[PDB]
């Protein structure tokens, strides 16, 4: 895959022209490359969405809704 | 969430809808109260005792 990049954004320099099957070649090699490098985030909760009444929470524990970002209070530069 | 170095929070709304059976259960015990009562038996007194 490095290859044949790397003689694609170089054969300009010597004044030639690829071939559709050195392009093919290409193409195919930069798949293969990026299909081993996937991330698929796969989203998770939104944050004030209701955890159900059957897992069974508790007071101390709170999880009464699926974990979220919580805010910064400083009582020194107004910023409200 | 953040929302561009911000932590404006979610909207929450409320529409209470179940306190009005409680509501009318409520006033139904609160309309038609109770309170102990003593029965007397078979006695020639127990009339008196009740009271």
């Amino acid at each position: 895959a490095v290859g044949y990049q790397l003689l694609l954004r170089m054969l300009s320099d010597y004044s030639l022209e690829p071939t559709p099957q050195v392009l093919s070649n290409a193409q195919r090699s930069y798949d293969a490359l990026m299909t081993d490098t996937l991330v698929v985030p796969s989203m998770r909760r939104r944050g004030d969405f209701p955890v159900g009444q059957g897992n069974k929470y508790d007071v101390f524990t709170s999880d009464r809704y699926y974990p979220g970002d919580l805010p910064l209070i400083d009582g020194d530069i107004p910023n409200a | 969430t953040k929302l561009d170095e911000q932590f404006e929070k979610y909207p929450k709304f409320e529409i209470n809808k179940v306190a009005t059976e409680l509501n009318r259960i409520i006033a139904e015990y609160r309309n038609n109260r109770i309170t102990v009562k003593f029965r007397p038996g078979d006695r020639e007194a127990s009339e008196e005792l009740a009271n």
